[PDB]
C-alpha cells in the first residue's frame, strides 16, 4: 500500500512469497535445462528452506531478515477488540449524584449517541434529513442540545476503569449530561472500581440494541448490584467522609449544653436541632415511634421514647422504615453503618435499601462537611510518657550492655533482649499515645 | 547506481551532500535535476516494522483503510435515492421520465 | 545580589552552615561532553583515545601503513534556533589529518621514504549546547547517563544452592570493556570449570594447557609440595609441623630416637610445637601414608628410560614398589587436605579431556565454532584473539584499575589484554575462596558499579565507526592502484557518521528532553539508567538492582525514582555528588583532625569511604573551637556507630547531601513519608508554568540555584549598569565594579520571548531590572518561565483550609474558588505547532492555495492569497489553517448526484479538499506561520512577504548591535580622548566618524585609543558578514525530503484555565482533580470576610503520613499574615519605623534560640525598595533535615497575630452559620500538573477503519476507539451479558456490514443488525488455508 | 517504622 | 537494627534515619507494582480454568 | 493443577486461542477434530452469542 | 486465494520439526534420519521386500 507520504509499504509475506516463486521458477528451469544432480540438490533444498520461512519463520535454521535488526513474519507468526461509540475522560467526584447516576460531559454525550440524534431530529422535524442533521449539528446551533436530552432518556452507559479485575469493573449508569470535560462518578461506587479522583481515567461505552439496553439495565446497573459476588457483604456502601459525618453526629457526649429536652418527635427534633442549643448530638430523650416489627406488617410501636442524639433522632428521620430502632443510637462506625445497609437490604428489601443508601450518603456528607473536622499540628498528640519510656529504655539497654562486657549472655542474647525491650517499649507508647487520646 | 556511486564521490570530495542539479552536471548530458528528483525511487518498507508505543505496536496498525467507505456516506447516499424518489413523484409521468432517462 | 537580590531572603532558619556551595547542577553532562570533544588532549578519552586505538592502520601487503596525525573540529555550519527550524542536528565537521606512508624499503629495515598526507573530511559530530542538551534534526534532546557493573573482576557466589540447597558453589567473572567474558565455577563435585563468552561450561585446566602449560606445571601451580625420600629401605618424609594440625598420628611419630606422637594420640598444638622446637624436619612414614598421595611430577626409570608414572597420578603400592625398584631416592607429592587446601585442579585433569595444548586449542575452537575441523593455525590464532588482543578485547583502563586492585596488584596501570599471570591468579584467588583463606565480594555496593556519562557513550559509538571505517581502509589498500592513493581515496566516512547518527537519533539513552518545567530538564540531566544497551532488561532487573543500597548516602537519592515499573532502575545523582575519571560518583566530606573540623573538603569513593567513621553534619560544634559532643554519631563500613571524637576522620557537608535536586526542594522533608515525598518529588516535575507564577512562600532555599543553573534565566557576566531594558532585550553596561571590561563596552541580551517547548508550553523571559539598575556578577537580570524574581515557581501560594466539603473532595478531589479563575491563578499559557505538507502525487500536484472547492468566504475570511491563515486570527475548532487541493483518485458520481448536481449546477472539479484544520477541542490565536517551499519552484506572495520581513528583521537586528556598539565604545574613546587633551565643548559637535582622526600627544594612551580604533572596525565587520549569512539561508537551501514540493507549519496560541478534571498537587505528595467550582460567596470564609482558595479534605492526611503540608500551612497562615501586616504599614504613614520592625522580625527569627545568619539595617532607600517586594508576599527558606522547627514557627505565628495551632474560625458561605470546630487554614504552594482534561478527554460513534483488521482506527480529526480486552470480556460474560459482548465483538468494530447495518438502523431507529463473523475472524481462517491446513465451517 | 519495616 | 527511630513525624527525624528507610519504602513501591502484574496472571489462570 | 487442567481442554479453536497455537493446530489438523462450540472462547472468537 | 505448483514437493515444516515429529511418528523414522533424507543427506531405502 502507498502510505501518506506516497511511499510503499509491504507485509512481509509478500516478500516470503517472492523468493518461493524465485525458487520454485528456477527449479523449473534447471529441470528442463537438464542440470547436473548437484545444482538440482542444492535447488530442491533451498526451495524446502523457502517454503519452511514463508510457512514458520525460525523453525528450522536461522529466520529470514528483511535486515539483520528484523526477522520476516512468517505466516505461524501472523496466527500467534477497539470499539466504536465509546470515549474516556478523567473522572471527578459527583456527591450530588443518585447510585444510578453518573455524570456525563455534554460534548462526549454529543459524539457518542450521534446517530440516534441524528434519527430522532429527523423523525422530530428539527432536520429534513441525517445528512442536514449531521451539518447543523457540527454548527451546534441551539435545540439540537434538547434533542440530545430526548435522545438519552431513560437510556444507560458502561463505565470502565482498567484494570478490570471483577465484574464490577464495568457498570452501567443513567448519564446526566453536564458542562466541563470530566466523567462524574458517584461515591459508592469507587470502592468496586478501586476507583480514586488523583487523576484516574475512565471509558465509556453505548449500548446499542433495546437487548444490550436491556441487559445493561437489568443485569449491569450499579444500583442492581449492591453487595459483592465475592463475599456477599455490601460492595457500594458509605466510606470516608460519609462515616466521618454520621460518627460526627452520633456520637456521646457530656451534652451539658442540649441536654434534656423531650423532641415531641423526630420532626420537632429535626427542627430545634438545625435551631440552636443543640451541636454534635444532644443527651436528650426523642419521641419517635420506632417499630417496624416483622412478621406481620402491621408494625407500630405504642410508646417510643429513648435516650437520643440529634443526629441520632435525624437518622430515623431518614428513610429507615425497616426498623433497628436499637441499632440507630448506638453511634455511627463504617463498619456499623456497612451492617446497617446490609440488614436493611435483607430485612426491607433492595430498591429501598438503594434509597437508604442514597440517604445515608447524602446525610453523612452534608453533616461532613459543616462538623468542622480539620488536622492542626497540634492535632497530633504526643504522650508525657515517652520520654520516661525512652529514659527507661536506655537505663535497660545500659544494664544489658554491663551484662554483655561481664559475658554473662552471648552476643546473640544480647541483640535478642534489646530487640524484644525494644519492640515492647514501641507497644508502651503506642499504648501511651491511644489512652493520651482516648480519654478527655 | 550511477547516481549512487557519483552522490559517494561528491560526499567523499565536496564534504557535504550533493544538490539534485549537481548530480545531474555529474551524471552526464540527459539528465536534469527533475530527471534525478523523479530518479530516486525506494524500496517497500515492512507493515511489521516495529515503532516503540507501550504494546509492540506495527506500523501497520497506523495506517487507515482508503479504500472502503465510510458508513454515514452511506446512509447519505440512500437519502439522496430517497429524496430524489420523493421529488420525481410530484413532477408528471412525463418530465419524471426525461429526468430518470438523462 | 543587587539590592540584596531585592531583599526576599526572608529567613534560612536553620543552623547547619555550609561549607560549600552547590557544585554546578548540569556539571555531570557539560564536563563529560567537554571531556569528549577535547582538545587533542593526549589524554584518556575523547576521540584521541578512539583515534589512537583504530591508527595505525596496517599494510596487509607489508608496505602501505595509514596512520593518524591529529583532528580538528570546525565551526557549526547552522545555529541552534536555525537548526531547531530546520530540523537539522546541530553538529560540527569533523576533520582527521592522516598520513598514507609505505612500510619501509625493501630489504633495507624500516623508515621508507615517500608519504602521502592529507586532512579529509569524516562528517559532522552533535555539539552540547550550554544548558547541557542536544539538537537532533530540530529537537532537544538529553543523553541520561547510565549505571552499570562495568568491566573489572568479580568474585561471588551462590545463595540459591544445589536442587536440594545443601551445598555451597563459588565463582570468578571477569568482564571486559570490549570482547569475550571469561567465568570460571565450581560444580558440586568441586571439579572447576571455565565459560568462555557465556557459553557451554568447559573443564577449567583446558585454559592453562592452551596456554602452553603442561600438566606436571598446572600441578606445580597449584600444589604445595609434601617431600618424601627412599633410604636405607625404608620411607621418610620431610616433615613441616604444621601440616599435622587437627589430626590424629595414624603412627609412631618420632626423630632421633623420641616419640613424638603415639600413633592413635590425636595431635595437639603442644606436639607441633615440639617438634617445631627440637627442628624435627624428617620422620619415618609407612608405605600406606605414602600411597594415598598425587605424584606431582613424571617419574621415569632414569636407567631404563622408561616412564613409572605420570603427573597428577594417584600413587598406590605398584608405583611406589616401582618408584623404590628404580632407584629413586625423592618424591614429590601434592600437599592438600579437605578444608584450606584443596586439590581440586588434580580432579579437574581428570575431567578435562584434552590432553596439551594442541587438543585444547582445537576443543576451544569446537566450542567456539562447530561443524568444521580447525587447522592449528586457525585454533591458535582464535584462541590468541580470545583475550590476547586488544584489537579483539579490551579491559580498558578503568577494567584494568579495578581488576588490579581487586588481585591486590600494586599498580592500577596495565594492559587492556589478559596475561596468562592474570587468568591464574584470578584461578587461584577461586581456589583460596572456596578453601576458606579470604571472601568473595559483593557486585551492587557502588564501588563496584559506575557511571558511563554521554562522553563514553558516543566515544563508544564513534570508536566502533572508526572500526569499520578501518575495516574500509584496508580493503581499499588492496584493490585499485597500490601505487597511487591519496588519504582521502583511502578513507569513506560514511560508517562513523552512520554510527554517530545512529547513537543520537535511534539509542535508549538519547531522550526527548524534558523541558515542562526548569526542574523537569534540570532533573533529566542529572538522571541516571540501569537500562539501555550493556544494561538490565527488566527481566533482569530483580530486588537486588532496585533496592537502596547503603552506599547509595551521598551519592544516589533514596527518594526521587519513578513510581511504577522502572522504580529502582532510574535514579538520581545526589546534588553534592561528582562521577570522578573512572567513573565513580564521589561525595564530600569534611576532614577532622582531634576534635577540630577543618573547612577542607575530601571527595571520596565509596571504597575509599568504607575506610574511616564519619561523623553527622548535624553533630553540635563549640565553633573552632572543637567537636562539642562526647558522644557522636558516626559511620562506618555498613554498620552506623556512637563514637568518640577523636575517632572521627570525616564528617558529612550538609543533610542536603543525601537527595536529588528534587527532593531537596520540600520543606518539612523530615516530617513526609518517603513514598508520598517520592511522589512530591517526581510530581515537581510535571508542574505547568503559569503566567502569573509566584515563588513559594515556604522554599527550601534552593530555588534560586536551580533557575540559575538551568539556563533558562539570563544573569550578568560581570559587575555593570542597565543601559536598556526592553520586552525585547536587554543592554547592560558592564565595567561599573571593577571596571573589568576594557578593549571595548557592554553586552547585549536578546530574550527568547513566547517560544513553544517540547511539550507545546511557551518558554519566555521576563526582563527583572530596570534602566540604570546596578547589578553585580550573577545577578539576575531576566526571569525565565517557572520562575519569580529568580526564584523557582512551580505553582502559586494559594489561600486552603483543611476540612470536608459536601462530598466534593471525596477521595482525594480538590475544590477550588472561582476568584483563582477571577484572577488567572494556574492559568498556563500554551503553545502547539500544525503542519502540512503539498507533495507531488501521481494524480498531479497537490496545491497550498485559498482556492478551495465549494468553500464560503466566511470559511475562507481568515486565510491570505496563499491559503494561509494570518497571524493574529482566531481560530476555533474546524476552522482551516492551511488551504490545500489533492488531486482527487476521481470517480463518476451516482446517477441520483448526477440529478442533484444538475439542478443545483455546481459543476464538480479535479481536485478535493484536503486543507488543514483545527481538531476539535483546541483553538486560540494564530503566532507565526513558517513556509518552505523546495527550491526552485515558483514562489508566490507566501515565500516571499515573510522573506522579505525576515529580511527587515536581521536589517534592524544589525542597526541595533551596530548601536550599542557605538555607544558602548566612543563611550570609552571619549574618557581617554578627555584625559591630556581636555575638549569638552569641541568634542561634541564633529561628527562621531571624526573622533578617530584626532590624535594625542606621545604616551601609552595613544596605544588605548589605537586598540579600541581596531576593535570597532574588527568587530562592525564581524556583525556585517554575520548579516550577510543571514541573507543567504533566507534566500537558498532547506533541503526538503524527494516528493515534497512545499512544507507550512502554523502556530497557535492556547490559553487555558483551570477546570474540572485538572489535577492539582503540592510537593508533599499531595494530589488530586478538581471536582468543582463553586462561586466565591459559596466558599469558607475568615471572619473578616477573607473567602479561602481551596478546600482540601483532612482524610488525605492520617493515611499518607505527610505531616510536612500541614507545617507549610501553618506557617504559610504565618507568612500570610506578616506580609498583609507590613502592607498595612506600607498603606499608611509609612516610616522606617516599618524597617525596625521587620530587622527585629527577621533578627527575630533569629532572636529565638537558634539563628541560621543575620541580617540589619541597610540604606534606608533600598530597605524601602525590599519593603515592598518582601511585603506583598513574605518568603521562607526552611531547609532539608535543618528546618524550621514548631517553636518558631508558633512565634511567627504570634508576630502573625496567632492561632498558634493555626486553626481559626470559619464561616459556611452558604449559611452563615460557623463551622462547629475550629479549622486549620493557612497559604499552601500548589502546582498544576501537565495532565489536563482538554488533552484526555475523547469521543468516538464511527470513524477510520484499520486496512487488514478493519478495526476502529484513530484518525486525525477521528478519535479512535477503546480497547475492550479479555478481562472485559470477562466482565461481560460475568454479567452474563450475551448481546452486549456480541456488540462489542461484531457491530462495534470489525464487521463491515454489520458496522454499517448498525450505524443505518440506528438513524432510522431499530433492533440490533445480524451479526457478521469478525473480520479478523475471516482473517485468521484465510491465514490458516495459506498455511495448507483445510478449514472448514460446518452445518448441523 | 511502617510498611516493609520501613514508611 | 539494634537503634530505633526515636523520632515521630511530629517531631521530625534524623537523616539517617529516613535514609535507612527509604529501603523500606522502595521495596514497597517495587512490591505493589511488581503486585498488579502477579495477580493479573493469577486471575488469568482461574479464569482459563474454570 | 490450574496450568495443566487449563491445558487439557478438547476444543481446538478454545485450546489454539490460549497458548501453544502451532502444536494444538497441527495435533488439530491431523486428528480432523470437530468444534462444537460449547463454550464461550470459541463463540467470542466466532463472534457468536455466548 | 491463489497457489503456487512445486516442481518438487516439499514437506511442511510444522509436521516435520515440531517434536515429536508427526511424520516421523507415522514412518517409524527419528528426527535426525527424516531431516537427513528430506535435506538430502542420505537415501532412505524402502519397500525392499528381500
Ligand atoms: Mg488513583
Amino acid at each position: 500500500v502507498p502510505l501518506d507520504g506516497g511511499r510503499f509499504a509491504t507485509s512481509d509475506l509478500n516478500d516470503l512469497y517472492r523468493r518461493v516463486i524465485n525458487r520454485n521458477n528456477r527449479l523449473k528451469r534447471l529441470l528442463d535445462l537438464a542440470a547436473p544432480d548437484i545444482i538440482v540438490r542444492n535447488e530442491k533444498r533451498m526451495l524446502q528452506e523457502a517454503v519452511d520461512a514463508l510457512l514458520d519463520n525460525g523453525r528450522r535454521g536461522r529466520a529470514i531478515t528483511g535486515s539483520n535488526k528484523r526477522p520476516l513474519k512468517s505466516l505461524a507468526d501472523m496466527i500467534k477488540k477497539r470499539v466504536d461509540y465509546s470515549g474516556r475522560s478523567v473522572i471527578t467526584v459527583g456527591p450530588y449524584l443518585r447510585l444510578h447516576q453518573c455524570g456525563l460531559p455534554k460534548k462526549m454525550a454529543l459524539e457518542l449517541f450521534k446517530p440516534f440524534i441524528y434519527g430522532k431530529l429527523e423523525l422530530r422535524g428539527l432536520a429534513t434529513t441525517i445528512k442536514a442533521a449531521k451539518k447543523m449539528v457540527e454548527r451546534e446551533e441551539a435545540v439540537v442540545w434538547d434533542i440530545l436530552d430526548e435522545v438519552i432518556r431513560e437510556h444507560p452507559v458502561l463505565l470502565n476503569r482498567a484494570p478490570t479485575l471483577h465484574r464490577l469493573g464495568i457498570q452501567a449508569f443513567e448519564p446526566v449530561l453536564i458542562e466541563g470535560k470530566a466523567i462524574q462518578l458517584h461515591p459508592l461506587v469507587c470502592a468496586a472500581y478501586n476507583a480514586d479522583f488523583d487523576g484516574d481515567q475512565m471509558a465509556v461505552h453505548v449500548p446499542l440494541t433495546l437487548e444490550a439496553q436491556l441487559e445493561a439495565r437489568a443485569l449491569m446497573m450499579s444500583t442492581n448490584n449492591i453487595l459483592s459476588p465475592a463475599n456477599g457483604e455490601p460492595i457500594i456502601v458509605p466510606s470516608q467522609d460519609v462515616v466521618l459525618g454520621l460518627y460526627y453526629m452520633t456520637r456521646d457526649c457530656v451534652n451539658a449544653k442540649g441536654e434534656g429536652m423531650v423532641l415531641t418527635g423526630p420532626k420537632e427534633a429535626e427542627r430545634l436541632y438545625r435551631s440552636g442549643l443543640a451541636s454534635l448530638h444532644a443527651r436528650v430523650k426523642v419521641r419517635i415511634t420506632e417499630y417496624e416489627k416483622d412478621a406481620n406488617g402491621e408494625l407500630v410501636a405504642k410508646t417510643s421514647l429513648k435516650d437520643t442524639t440529634v443526629g441520632r433522632a435525624i437518622l430515623w428521620m431518614i428513610v429507615p422504615k425497616g426498623l433497628p430502632y436499637s441499632i440507630v443510637n448506638q453511634a455511627l462506625g463504617k463498619k456499623a453503618i456497612s451492617k446497617m445497609l446490609n440488614t436493611c437490604y435483607r430485612i426491607l428489601g433492595l430498591k429501598p435499601t438503594v434509597i437508604f443508601a442514597d440517604q445515608i450518603m447524602y446525610t453523612g456528607f452534608a453533616y461532613a462537611a459543616r462538623s468542622g473536622a480539620s488536622v492542626g499540628i497540634d492535632d497530633m498528640v504526643i504522650p508525657e510518657k515517652k520520654h520516661e519510656i525512652i529514659s527507661e529504655a536506655e537505663a535497660e539497654v545500659a544494664e544489658i550492655q554491663e551484662q554483655f562486657q561481664s559475658g554473662l549472655v552471648t552476643a546473640g542474647e544480647r541483640y535478642n533482649k534489646v530487640i524484644d525491650i525494644w519492640a515492647a517499649a514501641n507497644d508502651r507508647v503506642s499504648k501511651a499515645m491511644m489512652d493520651n487520646l482516648q480519654t478527655e | 547506481n550511477k547516481l549512487n556511486r557519483i552522490s559517494r564521490q561528491m560526499l567523499q570530495e565536496m564534504g557535504r551532500e550533493p544538490t539534485p542539479e549537481e548530480l545531474a552536471e555529474r551524471m552526464l548530458m540527459p539528465e536534469d535535476k527533475i530527471r534525478k528528483v523523479l530518479k530516486i525511487a525506494k524500496e517497500p518498507i515492512s507493515m511489521e516494522t516495529p515503532i516503540g508505543d507501550d504494546e509492540d505496536s506495527h506500523l501497520g496498525d497506523f495506517i487507515e483503510d482508503t479504500t472502503l467507505e465510510l458508513p454515514l456516506d452511506s446512509a447519505t447516499t440512500e437519502s439522496l435515492r430517497a429524496a430524489t424518489h420523493d421529488v420525481l413523484a410530484g413532477l408528471t409521468a412525463r418530465e419524471a421520465k426525461v429526468l430518470r432517462m438523462r | 545580589y543587587s539590592y540584596t537580590e531585592k531583599k526576599r531572603i526572608r529567613k534560612d532558619f536553620g543552623k547547619r552552615p555550609q561549607v560549600l556551595d552547590v557544585p554546578y547542577l548540569l556539571s555531570i553532562q557539560l564536563d563529560s561532553f567537554q571531556k569528549f570533544i577535547e582538545q587533542d588532549p593526549e589524554g584518556q578519552y575523547g576521540l584521541e583515545a578512539a583515534f589512537r586505538s583504530v591508527f595505525p592502520i596496517q599494510s596487509y601487503s607489508g608496505n602501505s601503513e595509514l596512520q593518524y596525525v591529529s583532528y580538528r573540529l570546525g565551526e557549526p555550519v547552522f545555529d541552534v534556533q536555525e537548526c531547531q527550524i530546520r530540523g537539522v542536528t546541530y553538529s560540527a565537521p569533523l576533520r582527521v589529518k592522516l598520513r598514507l606512508v609505505i612500510y619501509e624499503r625493501e630489504a633495507p629495515e624500516g623508515t621508507v621514504k615517500d608519504i602521502k598526507e592529507q586532512e579529509v573530511y569524516m562528517g559532522e559530530i552533535p555539539l552540547m549546547t550550554d544548558n547541557g542538551t542536544f539538537v537532533i534534526n530540530g529537537t532537544e534532546r538529553v543523553i541520561v547517563s547510565q549505571l552499570h557493573r562495568s568491566p573489572g573482576v568479580f568474585f561471588d557466589s551462590d545463595k540459591g544452592k544445589t536442587h536440594s540447597s545443601g551445598k555451597v558453589l563459588y565463582n570468578a567473572r571477569i568482564i571486559p570493556y570490549r570482547g569475550s567474558w571469561l567465568d570460571f565455577e565450581f560444580d558440586p563435585k568441586d571439579n572447576l570449570f571455565v565459560r568462555i563468552d557465556r557459553r557451554r561450561k568447559l573443564p577449567a585446566t583446558i585454559i592453562l594447557r592452551a596456554l602452553n602449560y603442561t600438566t606436571e606445571q598446572i600441578l606445580d601451580l597449584f600444589f604445595e609440595k609434601v617431600i618424601f625420600e627412599i633410604r636405607d629401605n625404608k620411607l621418610q618424609m620431610e616433615l613441616v609441623p604444621e601440616r599435622l594440625r587437627g589430626e590424629t598420628a595414624s603412627f609412631d611419630i618420632e626423630a632421633n630416637g623420641k616419640v613424638y606422637v603415639e600413633k592413635g594420640r590425636r595431635i595437639t598444638a603442644r606436639h607441633i610445637r615440639q617438634l617445631e622446637k627440637d627442628d624435627v624436619k624428617l620422620i619415618e612414614v609407612p608405605v600406606e601414608y605414602i600411597a594415598g598421595k598425587v605424584v606431582a611430577k613424571d617419574y621415569i626409570d632414569e636407567s631404563t628410560g622408561e616412564l613409572i608414572c605420570a603427573a597428577n597420578m594417584e600413587l598406590s603400592l605398584d608405583l611406589l614398589a616401582k618408584l623404590s625398584q628404580s632407584g629413586h631416592k625423592r618424591i614429590e607429592t601434592l600437599f592438600t587436605n579437605d578444608l584450606d587446601h584443596g586439590p581440586y585442579i588434580s580432579e579437574t585433569l581428570r575431567v578435562d579431556p584434552t590432553n596439551d595444548r594442541l587438543s585444547a586449542l582445537v576443543e576451544i575452537y569446537r566450542m567456539m565454532r562447530p561443524g568444521e575441523p580447525p587447522t592449528r593455525e586457525a585454533a591458535e590464532s582464535l584462541f590468541e584473539n580470545l583475550f590476547f588482543s586488544e584489537d579483539r578485547y579490551d579491559l580498558s583502563a578503568v577494567g584494568r584499575m579495578k581488576f588490579n586492585r581487586s588481585l591486590l596488584r600494586e599498580e592500577i596501570e596495565g594492559s587492556g589484554i589478559l596475561s596468562k599471570d592474570d587468568i591464574i591468579d584470578v584461578m587461584k584467588k577461586l581456589i583460596d575462596i572456596r578453601n576458606g583463606k579470604g571472601e568473595v565480594d559483593d557486585i551492587d555496593h557502588l564501588g563496584n558499579r559506575r557511571i558511563r556519562s554521554v562522553g563514553e557513550m558516543a566515544e563508544n559509538q564513534f570508536r566502533v565507526g572508526l572500526v569499520r571505517v578501518e575495516r574500509a581502509v584496508k580493503e581499499r589498500l588492496s584493490l585499485g592502484d597500490l601505487d597511487t592513493l591519496m588519504p582521502q581515496d583511502m578513507i569513506n566516512a560514511k560508517p562513523i557518521s552512520a554510527a554517530v547518527k545512529e547513537f543520537f537519533g535511534s539509542s535508549q539513552l538519547s531522550q526527548f528532553m524534558d523541558q515542562n518545567n526548569p526542574l523537569s530538564e534540570i532533573t533529566h540531566k542529572r538522571r541516571i539508567s540501569a537500562l539501555g544497551p550493556g544494561g538490565l532488561t527488566r527481566e533482569r532487573a530483580g530486588f537486588e538492582v532496585r533496592d537502596v543500597h547503603p552506599t547509595h548516602y551521598g551519592r544516589v537519592c533514596p527518594i526521587e525514582t519513578p513510581e511504577g515499573p522502572n522504580i529502582g532502575l532510574i535514579n538520581s545523582l545526589s546534588v553534592y555528588a561528582q562521577t570522578n575519571e573512572y567513573g565513580f560518583l564521589e561525595t564530600p566530606y569534611r576532614k577532622v583532625t582531634d576534635g577540630v573540623v577543618t573547612d577542607e573538603i575530601h571527595y571520596l569513593s565509596a571504597i575509599e569511604e568504607g575506610n574511616y567513621v564519619i561523623a553527622q553534619a548535624n553533630s553540635n560544634l563549640d565553633e573552632e573551637g572543637h567537636f562539642v559532643e562526647d558522644l557522636v554519631t558516626c559511620r562506618s563500613k555498613g554498620e552506623s556507630s556512637l563514637f568518640s571524637r577523636d575517632q572521627v576522620d570525616y564528617m558529612d557537608v550538609s543533610t542536603q547531601q543525601v537527595v536529588s535536586v528534587g527532593a531537596s526542594l520540600i520543606p518539612f522533608l523530615e516530617h513526609d513519608d518517603a513514598n508520598r515525598a517520592l511522589m512530591g518529588a517526581n510530581m515537581q516535575r510535571q508542574a505547568v508554568p503559569t503566567l502569573r507564577a509566584d515563588k513559594p512562600l515556604v522554599g527550601t532555599g534552593m530555588e534560586r540555584a536551580v533557575a540559575v543553573d538551568s539556563g533558562v534565566t539570563a544573569v550578568a557576566k560581570r559587575g555593570g549598569v542597565v543601559q536598556y531594558v526592553d520586552a525585547s532585550r536587554i543592554v547592560i553596561k558592564v565595567n561599573e565594579d571593577e571596571m573589568y571590561p576594557g578593549e571595548a563596552g557592554i553586552d547585549i541580551y536578546n530574550l527568547t520571548k513566547y517560544t513553544r517547548s517540547n511539550q507545546n508550553t511557551c518558554i519566555n523571559q521576563m526582563p527583572c531590572v530596570s534602566l540604570g539598575e546596578p547589578v553585580e556578577r550573577g545577578d539576575v537580570l531576566a526571569d525565565g518561565p517557572s520562575t519569580d524574581l529568580g526564584e523557582l515557581a512551580l505553582g502559586q501560594n494559594m489561600r486552603v483550609a483543611f476540612m470536608p466539603w459536601n462530598g466534593y473532595n471525596f477521595e482525594d478531589s480538590i475544590l477550588v474558588s472561582e476568584r483563582v479563575v477571577q484572577e488567572d491563578r494556574f492559568t498556563t499559557i500554551h503553545i502547539q505547532e500544525l503542519a502540512c505538507v503539498s507533495r507531488d502525487t501521481k494524480l498531479g500536484p497537490e496545491e497550498i492555495t485559498a482556492d478551495i472547492p465549494n468553500v464560503g468566504e466566511a470559511a475562507l475570511s481568515k486565510l491570505d492569497e496563499s491559503g494561509i491563515v494570518y497571524i493574529g486570527a482566531e481560530v476555533t475548532g474546524g476552522d482551516i489553517l492551511v488551504g490545500k487541493v489533492t488531486p482527487k483518485g476521481e470517480t463518476q458520481l451516482t446517477p441520483e448526484e448526477k440529478l442533484l448536481r444538475a439542478i443545483f449546477g455546481e459543476k464538480a472539479s479535479d481536485v478535493k479538499d484536503s486543507s488543514l484544520r483545527v481538531p476539535n477541542g483546541v483553538s486560540g490565536t494564530v503566532i507565526d506561520v513558517q513556509v518552505f517551499t523546495r527550491d526552485g519552484v515558483e514562489k508566490d506572495k507566501r515565500a516571499l512577504e515573510i522573506e522579505e520581513m525576515q529580511l527587515k528583521q536581521a536589517k534592524k537586528d544589525l542597526s541595533e548591535e551596530l548601536q550599542i556598539l557605538e555607544a558602548g565604545l566612543f563611550s570609552r574613546i571619549r574618557a581617554v580622548l578627555v584625559a591630556g587633551g581636555v575638549e569638552a565643548e569641541k568634542l561634541d559637535k564633529l561628527p562621531r566618524d571624526r573622533w578617530l582622526e584626532l590624535g594625542l600627544t606621545d604616551e601609552e594612551k595613544q596605544n588605548q585609543l589605537e586598540q579600541l580604533a581596531e576593535q570597532y572596525d574588527e568587530l562592525k565587520h564581524e556583525f556585517e558578514k554575520k548579516l550577510e549569512a543571514k541573507r543567504r539561508k533566507i534566500t537558498q537551501g532547506d533541503d526538503l525530503a524527494p516528493g515534497v514540493l512545499k512544507i507550512v507549519k502554523v502556530y497557535l496560541a492556547v490559553k487555558r484555565r483551570i477546570q474540572p478534571g485538572d489535577k492539582m498537587a503540592g510537593r508533599h505528595g499531595n494530589k488530586g482533580v478538581i471536582s468543582k467550582i463553586n462561586p466565591i460567596e459559596d466558599m469558607p470564609y475568615d471572619e473578616n470576610g477573607t473567602p479561602v482558595d481551596i478546600v482540601l479534605n483532612p482524610l488525605g492526611v492520617p493515611s499518607r503520613m505527610n505531616i510536612g503540608q500541614i507545617l507549610e500551612t501553618h506557617l504559610g497562615m504565618a507568612a500570610k499574615g506578616i506580609g498583609d501586616k507590613i502592607n498595612a504599614m506600607l498603606k499608611q504613614q509609612q516610616e522606617v519605623a516599618k524597617l525596625r520592625e521587620f530587622i527585629q522580625r527577621a533578627y527575630d527569627l533569629g532572636a529565638d534560640v537558634r539563628q541560621k545568619v543575620d541580617l540589619s539595617t541597610f540604606s534606608d532607600e533600598e530597605v524601602m525598595r525590599l519593603a515592598e517586594n518582601l511585603r506583598k508576599g513574605m518568603p521562607i527558606a526552611t531547609p532539608v533535615f535543618d528546618g524550621a522547627k514548631e517553636a518558631e514557627i508558633k512565634e511567627l505565628l504570634k508576630l502573625g497575630d496567632l492561632p498558634t495551632s493555626g486553626q481559626i474560625r470559619l464561616y459556611d458561605g452558604r449559611t452563615g452559620e460557623q463551622f462547629e470546630r475550629p479549622v486549620t487554614v493557612g497559604y499552601m504552594y500548589m502546582l498544576k500538573l501537565n495532565h489536563l482534561v482538554d488533552d484526555k478527554m475523547h469521543a468516538r460513534s464511527t470513524g477510520s477503519y484499520s486496512l487488514v483488521t478493519q478495526q476502529p482506527l484513530g484518525g486525525k480529526a477521528q478519535f479512535g476507539g477503546q480497547r475492550f480486552g479479555e478481562m472485559e470480556v470477562w466482565a461481560l460474560e460475568a454479567y452474563g451479558a450475551a448481546y452486549t459482548l456480541q456488540e462489542m465483538l461484531t457491530v462495534k468494530s470489525d464487521d463491515v456490514n454489520g458496522r454499517t447495518k448498525m450505524y443505518k438502523n440506528i438513524v432510522d431507529g431499530n433492533h440490533q443488525m445480524e451479526p457478521g463473523m469478525p473480520e479478523s475472524f475471516n482473517v485468521l481462517l484465510k491465514e490458516i488455508r495459506s498455511l495448507g491446513i483445510n478449514i472448514e465451517l460446518e452445518d448441523e | 517504622t511502617x510498611x516493609f519495616x520501613s514508611g | 537494627i539494634e537503634t530505633p527511630i526515636t523520632a515521630n513525624f511530629r517531631e521530625g527525624l534524623n537523616v539517617l534515619q529516613y535514609f535507612i528507610s527509604t529501603h523500606g519504602a522502595r521495596k514497597g513501591l517495587a512490591d505493589t507494582a511488581l503486585k498488579t502484574a502477579n495477580s493479573g496472571y493469577l486471575t488469568r489462570r482461574l479464569v482459563d480454568v474454570a | 493443577g490450574i496450568t495443566k487442567a487449563s491445558l487439557a481442554t478438547e476444543s481446538f479453536i478454545s485450546a489454539a486461542s490460549f497458548q501453544e497455537t502451532t502444536r494444538v493446530l497441527t495435533e488439530a489438523a491431523v486428528a480432523g477434530k470437530r468444534d462444537e462450540l460449547r463454550g464461550l472462547k470459541e463463540n467470542v472468537i466466532v463472534g457468536r452469542l455466548i | 486465494m491463489g497457489h503456487i505448483e512445486l516442481a518438487s514437493p516439499t514437506a511442511h515444516i510444522w509436521f516435520l520439526k515440531s517434536l515429536p515429529s508427526r511424520i516421523g511418528l507415522l514412518l517409524d523414522m527419528p528426527l535426525r534420519d527424516i531431516e537427513r533424507v528430506l535435506y538430502f543427506e542420505s537415501y532412505v531405502v524402502i519397500e525392499g521386500g528381500m
